[PDB]
């Protein structure tokens, strides 16, 4: 665990899991660097294999020059070039991405009233860019020190990743896979000749729920869709099956918006007023950092090419009502700020429950 | 580095309750959690810091407690207790 | 060395002083030459500002060129290196300056008195040395020749006060006129008025004018120049001179005294002795005329030095012509790339688009263009019209906002207490009679107008905000739209639809003509001596005769009681008002003129001009009006009784109406220019208050 | 997802759903909960979980907690001739889990 | 002197050489310069010495040197300068900036994103599309100072450099600025004989459109030198084509010790203003002879106004006299700016209000894909501030700024609002004072400005009851007020009726529209979606080339060709049309769905000066008065 | 870089490399080529020097122009 991490580790391989809160912008590190004389006009290379130092420079450029001690020239033509002489010929040298992670123990497990603590992780290569905030990984790394500039020998530890496991992947458009080997091509070749296979695939929507055979055809035809088409004129037709289900309390509705959730490749199950700290269509904040506008989230947009499924979908704000209405149609959230003017894609079938009004249905 | 406050049931009335700063060394790591009362014995001495205190204009040193030990004033059970 | 090498330029400066020199004594422009009465006028204390005129340069060039001599384009090089020019013509004013005719007194600025004990010092120093060079006879021997020798060699021992710190005047440039170039054939950068974004890096150094809206003055603050020091040591005072932003102060004594000698005197800053300039810095933003497509209007920065202080105040269309010099960078470290500077404008000259009514004065050419407009006759009704030529009707509308703009007279009584003078009218009125356009064009040809949207204004943007000013390094209240338009007309569009914050402002403000501020920043009250002209629409939208006026008016008995004119103006339907109004919007939009070709309509200078010499005018009332007055307003309480039950009424009479029959009473006499009230103004501003609300709704 | 005002560091907060997963919280004053908290409530007994995207962070946390929550009725008292849903401000699919 | 350098040279003398594009383009703008100089010099604008130069020509002549300038531009684009300086130097001697390069075409692997945009790519030729966050302002750099000594009366210069003016990286020789000469004398400054170079600053971040939804978005710098300032603003979609180049030593000296890393940045070469959907960037496109004949051809046509409109929206059936009225507004009137500063309106707004699902929606995000500027907007989705516009503060200069909103930004341009009817109190006065006055007056805390919102508003809405209702009147079935629809030049009350053989005619138009495929698509193979990005320069299926229906890319340059050119004015035939209608009009005993107001008026000259664009004749003659009447009429009764 | 140029020489040492490999073995003067012979004694540890001749070169050079 990220607590038991000791002084007994410092500089060793320790495997640690947890989440993660940011990944910084990738930092360009030198590997090779030629470097001139300022007056002396002698060249140099610098080849760096080590990129694990945090918070100081491990190799730097030569305090004085180094044609004198390497006597090259027979004819070695006092001369000082004086202290730091060296500049970095840019258009000949060569660097790798950095980045900075951030990592903290994962928030179900915490001391009450106390602070989540957090390590600062350092990758490089080909360890950038293959981790999202937020997803909860078991890294693999070095236990190193850092000095900044509270004790009068006191180091600050960071984590030199040598690797990253994902335990589990978030689904999204940039993180699904479009790559099919030949077995699944023959396999699903193979089912699509069943000539019960609209029975098959409605029995195996919900197994566990008795009932709504109906619904769980809906729910079949949700799941595909129909084809979308686009228009020499410009306008689009969409293909995505929006289905509302209300009914009485306790007619298994919920539990069908989440096997819908559970079985589609991308999907979101949240209410009518979102969730708890997510957005419901889409949302556009100030970046933190920066102050940049940026799309902070939203239960429409992350689910694109997927399923909403909206419980309570009767109760909810005004904000959210035009921005479903214009995705429910549209498939596009149009967002006009202050500053940020857009139109975003909002390609998802929306899987809506409702509860009537006075406790039971009135058949009057 | 552990910030001790007075147990609010110990202080006099109109006073504040007085904390000082406790520094645990490699054992005495992660032994006593926020909010129990706890009982430190230890070194009472000066942190030293650049240029004393500008704001005070007085030669005033801040002052902290390295701990020797610290004693504590758990849902294990054991062979004995799953038998009873 | 070839380590600062040297190119050839085809400017060259001894002719182009000679021609300085030649200018300054020589031109006549058709007592005497016109710029040695200047500097005349200067020496003798009575003149703070020397303006060159570029249109004068051109006229000199232009008679040297038909005389048949060869003159440099002196013109031109101003142009283009305007900064060297000054100090060109301060070497060329102080060679040629004449002596002061009056002798110093007490009555005499400090500056003064230190410049002429200055002058006086230099002659002794020379004398003294002079004197001593004589009597010690080198050589006991040509006498002239001597006497040169003695004064160079004097001259070039002394140390005397330069001429930089015996200046009492300051030098401007004023941009040559573009008709003056379109007589003479000549294209200048400098006379076209250029917009933020037209001002590039290529302009540096060069006299430019640009045209734009203040939006920000800084308060008028000490700028050193130069830093006198005296030294008790050695008795010598030691100036250094200040470019920067920032100085560091002189500590020990730098003079020749104490240079040779083993001990150093310590400098003490003298404030009484030092140059300062009165220093303020402005923010003008392009118009949005000259804003292009979807763009954000930017700023540029304006120095203001010398006499030019306070002739910029926010809220001003204004050609402002200065050189556009650059400044060391400000900004972040990290994200320069290498010698990147900042940019300002040193003022030189300040034209104003719309003439201040406060800044009027009654010079020669004012009055035949003034009398002409009296002798053309009804000039009341010849303004009141040429306010919107080009929509149709509302005579009287435009009446009362001709009323509006000239305001009564202002009273003060020994007591205390203050009646205001402005009019406040209120234009409430069917969508579609185009009342918007109205407060365009009033609070457009009002030298200080605001335009302001209802909710487009919160309370913050009306009354006051604290805020930090860094260039003074202060904390100062910035007003909103009642500020801005002091002294002036604040156009307020859909009047019913504000908050309540922005009604109490407005309410207090038509009143006590003050806002008072009482919260966690600051506690006070300011100025706003507004007239307010509002624009409204009824109730539902549309006015509805089966209500009362007073019902679809929904609006409170104080703040209706402190509008002196309310309008109804109604959409009635009719075939033969429709016509006309037709055939006018048509002709507008073909011809993009007023339809009417049988009267002149007045352009806005003019009547801006006529305005302001109409509010000069001071009127009074003599027992006999004073009378009729009363009998009306006695006349008027009673129908007001007398109509209160019924569903005709408008409200209930006032003392407030009162004293609005007797300030329209006092704009009507303005605009005749009399300091007399007559009985057909009292008449006329009775007919106003009727026709305003009861003739249009009976019909 | 909060920022320290003088450490100047993001730490993400479960809350105390996310805080009491595999054991029980108790939530005092059921009835004048703000609309966020209701939410909150509502994911954590119907997902047994919290959905949050903040800051950069778009994630899941497990919630599986039990929850014994205390509630003053309406007007300071129970009316036994009004049915429960009258009593208490809380809406029906909040009363149901 | 540099061998390769000059091989190099020599290369690109053969390039330029063999495509005399580039050659006659240089000609172009020298003799554009000296026409200019010329004229002054008699009685203007100078273009910038730089030629685009297109990547897949180079590459179709020398692979070997077109993956020199993509891969190691630093050794390659200085000889392709310098050979293109001499070749104008050439040519330039019968009548001294040195030129330089931008590039166009297809950048293979280089065309990238800042997320994409990794350590692997410095140094190297980048093509990176992105939106425009910040833009610094346009600050001078010194490049050569000239200053004077009087006591000799001599003129100095000195010439500055560093690091950002070269692609090759030099010994940095730090030059002080030249106070005293080699002699001790004082140096008086020459402004106006120094010479600066306006400099740049601007963050690219990635589009929002292909951003990951719930990241922190990633950003990049470039530099822009003096040609190549003010060509955006913040908000727009753009692509950059520079070198992305690394900077000083990352804390590798003593003195700097820091984890900032090299700072990296983009050297720009060449910007381009993409458009994009409901940005602020005008769709621009060229016309050439051909396009401009054909648009001749078209306005001869007695019957252009009805296919120019059925040409809209063909997968819409019906709602005709909506697309006439689309289509005018697209044409968008004349702007008369009257001598003494007043101002009437050219703009038509178009209000529909009616039924559920009756193609409003539809017919607003065609308006929003077919128009050259349109931004869409909902109706609680944006607010008062959201619209108009909003005060931030600066970072560098501390002082407060302005951040356009949708009506600023579409200026010039078209507004496409849904749910019209859930707009709140402020918004509504915020729509007001834009409808018809044109502009934004703002009053902040120590901000008073005027921004431009010349727009076109063009909304949906729906009746309070959800559906109209006939016996009931109009004024409770819109409810809103009086004003706002005297702002609406054309009110649509839309009616979803219920008729078997327009039942009919509905299903059969559907069902044909949904049995389409684009050509090269096979029968069950699924439509890919193309996100589009046009460059901004300075129920029948088979339309192609004006059969009987008319093109949506066609009909965009037959509207940006009317817009540009024809500039109609009234004349009296129409003007007694347009008189009488009005009279008749106004007191006419017909109940109506619109109050007749003044603006009804002016209306109907927009209205009629529209439709002149549509025949392109520079006179707005009885035809298009009688149209304009009876389009109006349509929607009132 | 810029700090060590370049300059094209009339020189160009792969084809000078080659006519000398050439005239290695083909040069016979008028057992087999000359050098070659050479080169057997010197790989046989009889003969230490080997010595170019530029008479050789030249008559090489003359029959290839011939
Ligand atoms: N027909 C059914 N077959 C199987 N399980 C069912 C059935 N009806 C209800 N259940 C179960 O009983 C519970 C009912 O919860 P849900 O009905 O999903 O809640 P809901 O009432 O539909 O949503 P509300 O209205 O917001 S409380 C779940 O645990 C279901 O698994
Ligand atoms: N009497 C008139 N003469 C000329 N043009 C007019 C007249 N009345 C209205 N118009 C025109 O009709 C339009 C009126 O616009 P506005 O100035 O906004 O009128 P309005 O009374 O302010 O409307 P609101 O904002 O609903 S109170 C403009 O295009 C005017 O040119
Ligand atoms: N006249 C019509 N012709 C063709 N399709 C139509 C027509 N009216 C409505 N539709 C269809 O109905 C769907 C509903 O969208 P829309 O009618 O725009 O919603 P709303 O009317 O609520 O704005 C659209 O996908 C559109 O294809
Ligand atoms: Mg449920
Ligand atoms: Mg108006
Ligand atoms: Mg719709
Ligand atoms: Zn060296
Ligand atoms: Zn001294």
């Amino acid at each position: 665990p990220l607590r038991d991490l000791d002084s007994e580790h410092v500089s060793k391989i320790v495997r640690l899991s947890g989440i993660i809160i940011s990944t910084s912008v990738l930092s360009s590190r030198a590997t090779y660097l030629s470097i001139m004389c300022r007056n002396c006009r002698h060249t140099t290379s610098i080849t760096i294999n080590n990129f694990n130092s945090i918070t100081g420079n491990t190799v730097s450029l030569p305090r004085s020059c180094l044609s004198t001690i390497e006597s090259e020239s027979s004819m070695a033509n006092k001369k000082n070039c004086g202290p730091d002489p060296y500049i970095i010929i840019h258009e000949s040298s060569k660097f790798i991405d950095q980045q900075f992670l951030k990592l903290q123990e994962i928030p179900e497990l915490v001391p009450v009233g106390e602070m989540p603590r957090n390590l600062t992780m350092t990758c490089d290569r080909y360890l950038t860019n293959k981790v999202i905030p937020g997803t909860r990984v078991t890294i693999v790394g070095i236990y190193s020190i850092y000095n900044s500039k509270s004790g009068v020998a006191i180091r600050t530890p960071y984590i030199k990743i040598l690797g990253i496991q994902s335990d589990v992947e978030t689904s999204s458009i940039w993180n699904s896979v479009t790559m099919f080997t030949e077995e699944e091509e023959e396999e699903f070749l193979q089912l699509s000749r069943n000539p019960k296979l609209y029975e098959i695939l409605t029995n195996s929507i919900a197994p566990s729920i008795f009932g709504n055979e109906d619904i769980k055809k809906a729910i079949v035809c949700l799941l595909m869709g129909g084809s979308k088409k686009i228009l020499p004129d410009g306008m689009r037709l969409r293909g995505d099956i929006n289905v509302l289900l209300l009914g009485d309390p306790g007619t298994a509705k919920s539990q069908l918006l989440k096997f819908v959730e559970k079985v589609s490749p991308i999907a979101v199950y949240t209410s009518g007023k979102g969730s708890s700290a997510a957005g419901l269509t889409a949302s556009v904040q100030r970046d933190p950092m920066t102050r940049e506008f940026y799309l902070e989230g939203g239960a429409m947009v992350l689910a694109d090419g997927g399923v909403v499924c909206i419980d309570e979908f009767d109760k909810m704000r005004d904000e959210d009502r035009v921005a479903i209405h214009e995705a429910m149609e549209q498939q596009t959230i149009s967002i006009a700020k202050a500053g940020i003017t857009t139109v975003l894609n909002s390609r998802t079938s929306v899987l809506a429950a409702a509860n009537p009004i006075y406790g039971r249905y009135d058949d009057l | 580095r552990v910030t001790l406050q007075e147990a609010p049931g110990t202080v006099p009335p109109g006073r504040l309750p007085r904390h000082r700063e406790v520094i645990l060394l490699a054992d005495l790591v992660d032994v006593s959690k926020p909010g129990e009362e706890v009982e430190v014995t230890g070194i009472y001495k000066n942190n030293y810091d650049g240029n004393l205190n500008a704001k005070n204009g007085f030669p005033v040193f801040a002052t902290i407690i390295e701990a020797n030990s610290i004693k504590r004033r758990v849902f294990s059970w054991t062979e004995e207790e799953e038998r009873e | 060395s070839a380590a600062l090498p040297s190119i050839q330029l085809p400017v060259d400066y001894n002719n182009l002083f000679n021609e300085i020199t030649d200018f300054l004594v020589t031109f006549k422009q058709d007592k005497g030459p016109k710029y040695m009465a200047m500097l005349q006028k200067v020496a003798n204390r009575e003149l703070n500002s020397v303006i060159i005129d570029l249109d004068d340069i051109l006229q000199y060039q232009n008679e040297k060129f038909l005389q048949g001599t060869q003159a440099d384009d002196l013109v031109s090089a101003i142009q283009q290196n305007a900064n060297h020019f000054t100090e060109l013509f301060c070497r060329a004013i102080d060679n040629n300056m004449p002596l002061p005719t009056k002798e110093i007194d007490y009555k005499d600025d400090v500056l003064d008195v230190i410049l002429n004990q200055r002058r006086l010092r230099n002659e002794r120093m020379l004398s003294d040395r002079t004197n001593e060079i004589r009597s010690e006879n080198l050589m006991d021997t040509p006498p002239s020749s001597m006497n040169d020798a003695l004064r160079e060699v004097v001259e070039d021992e002394t140390e005397l006060f330069p001429p930089n710190l015996t200046r009492r005047y300051f030098l401007y440039f004023k941009p040559l006129s573009q008709n003056c170039a379109r007589r003479y054939r000549k294209k200048a950068i400098s006379s076209k008025p250029l917009s933020v974004r037209q001002i590039k890096g290529d302009f540096l150094g060069q006299l430019i004018t640009v045209r734009g809206i203040i939006t920000r003055v800084s308060d008028v603050k000490p700028a050193v120049e130069v830093i006198a020091y005296t030294c008790d040591q050695c008795g010598y005072e030691v100036f250094q001179e200040v470019n920067s932003r920032t100085f560091t102060p002189l500590s020990e004594c730098t003079s020749e005294e104490c240079s040779q000698n083993q001990t150093k005197g310590q400098l003490f800053m003298s404030t009484r002795a030092s140059k300062f300039s009165a220093f303020q810095e402005c923010k003008i933003q392009e118009l949005s005329q000259q804003v292009p497509v979807g763009h954000i209007p930017r700023s540029l920065n304006i120095h203001v030095n010398g006499t030019l202080v306070r002739s910029l105040s926010p809220g001003d269309i204004v050609d402002v012509t200065g050189i556009f010099l650059p400044a060391p960078y400000t900004g972040f470290k990290a994200l320069k790339a290498g010698l990147l500077t900042e940019t300002y404008l040193e003022a030189q000259f300040v034209r104003q688009h719309k003439k201040k009514f406060a800044s009027f004065s009654l010079t020669s050419d004012v009055e035949e263009r003034v009398m002409e407009l009296i002798t053309s006759g009804d000039v009341y009704n010849r303004l009141a019209k040429s306010i919107a030529p080009e929509i149709y009707g509302n005579l009287d509308v435009k009446k009362a906002l001709l009323l509006l703009l000239v305001g009564g007279v202002d009273k003060r009584v020994g007591d205390g207490m203050k009646i205001r003078g402005d009019i406040n009218v209120c234009l409430m009125g069917d969508p579609g009679v185009a009342k918007s356009q109205l407060l365009k064009a009033i609070c457009k040809i009002s030298p200080r107008g605001v335009y302001t949207t209802g909710k487009g204004s919160s309370g913050v943007g009306l009354t006051a905000a604290v805020m930090k000013d860094p260039v003074t390094d202060e904390m100062i209240l910035e007003g909103g739209a009642l500020v801005l338009a002091d002294n002036g007309i604040c156009c307020i569009d859909e009047f019913d639809k504000m908050d309540e914050s922005d009604r109490t402002a407005i309410h207090e403000v038509m009143e006590q003509q003050t806002i008072s501020i009482s919260k966690a920043g600051i506690n006070t009250t300011l100025n706003a001596r507004t007239s307010i002209l509002a624009a409204a629409n009824p109730l539902y939208g549309r006015y509805n005769p089966r209500l009362s006026p007073l019902d679809n008016i929904n609006l409170p008995a104080a703040l209706l009681s402190r509008f002196d004119i309310l309008f109804l103006m109604l959409d009635i339907p009719s075939r033969d008002d429709d016509e006309k109004l037709a055939e006018h919007v048509t002709y507008v939009h073909m011809h993009n003129k007023q339809p009417d070709l049988d009267f002149t309509p007045v352009e806005p200078s003019k009547m801006r001009e006529y305005i302001a010499y109409a509010k000069t005018k001071r009127p009074v009332m003599s027992e006999a009006v004073n009378d009729y007055v009363v009998q009306a307003y006695i006349r008027l309480r009673q129908d007001s009784k007398r109509e209160m039950d019924s569903k005709f009424s408008f409200g209930q009479a006032t003392p407030r109406t009162l004293l609005g029959i007797i300030r329209l009473s006092q704009a009507l006499a303005k605009l005749r220019l009399a300091d007399m009230v007559d009985i057909d103004d009292v008449e006329e501003a009775l007919r106003l208050v009727r026709v305003s609300k009861e003739s249009l709704y009976q019909e | 997802v909060r920022k320290d005002p003088i450490t100047k560091e993001w730490t993400l907060e479960g809350g105390a759903l996310v805080l009491a997963d595999k054991g029980v919280c108790l939530i005092d004053e059921f009835d004048k909960m703000n609309d966020q908290d209701r939410t909150s409530i509502h994911e954590a007994m119907e997902q047994q979980s919290i959905s949050i995207s903040k800051a950069g962070i778009v994630t899941t946390l497990q919630a599986r907690c039990s929850i014994i929550a205390a509630a003053n009725p309406n007007g300071g008292r129970y009316n036994s001739t009004l049915p429960l849903a009258q009593n208490v401000s809380l809406t029906e699919p909040i009363l149901s889990r | 002197p540099d061998a390769v350098f000059g091989d190099r040279v020599r290369r690109f003398q053969e390039f330029l050489d063999t495509f005399t594009s580039y050659r006659d383009s240089v000609r172009s703008i020298q003799v554009y310069n000296s026409n200019n100089a010329a004229n002054y010099n008699d009685d203007l604008n100078i273009l910038p010495h730089r030629i685009i130069i297109s990547l897949d020509d180079l590459r179709e002549f020398d692979r070997s040197f077109w993956s020199g300038i993509l891969v190691e531009p630093a050794y390659f684009i200085p000889p392709a300068e310098k050979a293109l300086t001499d070749l104008a130097d050439s040519m330039d001697d019968v009548p001294r900036h040195p030129w330089k390069l931008s590039f166009k075409g297809s950048f293979g692997a280089h065309a990238l994103s800042p997320r994409t945009l990794t350590a692997q790519h410095l140094n190297k030729l980048v093509s990176v599309e992105g939106i425009v966050t910040k833009t610094s302002l346009v600050r001078p750099k010194l490049i050569r100072s000239v200053h004077y000594a009087a006591k000799t009366g001599r003129f100095h210069y000195r010439d500055y450099t560093d690091a950002t003016t070269t692609l090759t990286t030099r010994i940095p020789t730090p030059a002080i600025y030249p106070t005293e000469d080699t002699e001790g004398n004082k140096l008086t400054t020459e402004y106006g004989y120094s010479t600066f170079i306006d400099h740049q600053r601007i963050t690219v971040q990635e589009m929002p459109e292909m951003a990951p939804a719930g990241q922190l978005p990633r950003s990049i710098d470039v530099i822009l030198d003096d040609d190549l300032v003010d060509k955006t603003k913040p908000g727009d979609r753009v692509n950059v084509v520079g070198v992305f180049k690394s900077l000083g030593a990352g804390g590798m000296n003593q003195s700097n010790s820091t984890l900032i890393g090299f700072k990296t940045l983009i050297l720009g070469n060449t910007v381009y203003p993409l458009h994009a959907r409901s940005t602020g960037v005008a769709a621009r496109q060229m016309l050439t002879d051909f396009d401009i004949r054909n648009i001749n051809k078209l306005s001869k046509k007695k019957d252009i106004f009805d296919i120019l409109s059925q040409s809209l929206a063909p997968s819409i059936y019906g709602h005709d006299h909506i697309k006439k009225a689309i289509l005018l507004m697209l044409m968008g009137g004349v702007e008369k700016n009257l001598e003494n500063g007043s101002h009437l309106r050219g703009d038509i707004n178009i209000l529909m209000v009616g039924d559920p699902s009756t193609a409003k929606s539809q017919l607003l995000r065609f308006v929003l894909n077919t128009a050259s500027l349109a931004i869409a907007t909902t109706g609680r989705g944006s607010s008062g501030v959201g619209l108009t516009a909003a005060v931030t503060t600066d970072r560098e200069t501390g002082e407060r700024r302005l951040e356009a909103g949708a009506m600023v930004l579409a200026d010039r341009g078209v507004v496409c609002i849904d749910e019209f009817d859930k707009m709140t109190d402020v918004d509504r006065v915020a729509i007001h004072e834009v409808m018809e006055q044109q502009t934004v007056t703002i009053a902040k805390a120590g901000i008073h400005t005027t921004l431009n919102a010349r727009c076109s508003v063009i909304a949906a809405a729906n009746p309070v009851f959800g559906q109209y209702d006939v016996n009931r009147d109009p004024h409770q079935n819109i409810a809103l007020p009086d004003s706002l629809l005297s702002r609406f030049d054309l009110l649509f009350v839309v009616t979803d009726d219920i008729n078997e053989i327009r039942d009919r005619s509905i299903s059969e138009h559907v069902l044909r529209t949904h049995r389409y495929l684009p050509p090269g698509y096979l029968e069950g193979e699924p439509v890919r979606e193309r996100l589009n990005l046009s460059l901004a320069v300075g129920g029948n299926y088979n339309g192609t080339e004006i059969p009987k229906l008319v093109t949506i890319p066609f009909l965009r340059k037959y509207v940006q060709y009317a817009k540009e050119r024809v500039i109609p004015q009234l004349t009296q035939e129409a003007i007694n049309v347009i008189v009488k209608n009005y009279t008749d009009l106004r007191n006419d005993d017909n109940t109506k769905k619109s109050p007749i107001t003044a603006r009804t008026l002016e209306t109907l000259i927009r209205l009629a000066t529209a439709h002149a664009k549509v025949r392109l004749s520079k006179t707005v003659n009885k035809v298009d008065a009688k149209v304009a009447a009876n389009l109006l009429r349509f929607a009132l009764l």
